[PDB]
């Protein structure tokens, strides 16, 4: 019931979707998202650090973490926690590393608010095809967990 | 954690 | 206005206090605290990586983030939000690292769940005396535009 | 960034 009430609060319903994903100047190829929100979506990284890394971005383009709105702020947060819940049941792992690199000097690339997410284990570039398939992996999960 | 910050 | 809006969220008012906090097996001063909210706190680092490095945590010791329920998900995270605001301000940035080590292999040394703030600038231990002096230089900007 | 993950 926590993550179902999480997914409520989010907005989600299976198959939810974004005519269009921008990060940044970027633009997201839909087959990478495995999640949409009402003001949030996550995908998976093409420059992993580590198996599993992913992604959360604002369906707007806002560059620093504090140009978010309070429902906005809310909706990436609580899509994080239910993200590393997931993540925990798939790559099985209790241990993760969460980051907002929040600003030029703090290493972000890519103008657009995000959080990392990287699942993490004792001492520990993807094509669409590797990509398509963790992020069907990971929708796959949700929907059979939470309808 | 242990390569960058803060990872 | 917003950070009005999200400090009435985190039921904050001006001296607002806990009669203890525990930060895993150990008890922080509260003269090294600047925050308490319903139901996290902000408290200056002794180790920190750089200057007004700041730690974030929950008022019940909770070892893991999705340990957290959606109320201290919340919470911990327009606190967050607040305090990048605050110490952006402060430390004259724009540019913070933002981070929860999340379990043992995460890095995390504390068993208890802790968000890293650290402003950051380009090409960037400590006694009771100079936290005190941090965080009441943290707590009384807030109180001095908050009320 | 730039010395552990994910600073
Ligand atoms: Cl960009
Ligand atoms: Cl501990």
């Amino acid at each position: 019931e926590k993550y179902k009430n999480i997914l409520e609060k989010l907005e989600w319903y299976k198959n939810k979707s974004s005519e269009k994903y921008e990060f940044g100047i970027y633009e997201i190829d839909k087959r990478e998202v495995f999640i949409t929100t009402k003001y949030s979506y996550g995908f998976v990284n093409n420059k992993p650090l580590l198996p599993g890394h992913i992604l959360l971005t604002t369906l707007k383009k806002k560059k620093h973490y504090n140009d978010l709105d309070i429902e906005e702020i809310i909706d990436i947060n609580l899509l994080c926690n239910f993200m590393c819940y997931i993540m925990g049941n798939l790559f099985n792992t209790t241990d993760f590393s969460i980051a907002i690199q929040d600003g030029k000097e703090a290493g972000q690339t890519v103008d657009h608010v995000h959080i990392h997410i990287i699942p993490r284990k004792i001492n520990d570039i993807r094509s669409i095809e590797q990509m398509e398939e963790e992020a069907n992996l990971i929708k796959s999960y949700i929907n059979e967990k939470f309808s | 954690w242990l390569a960058f910050v803060l990872v």
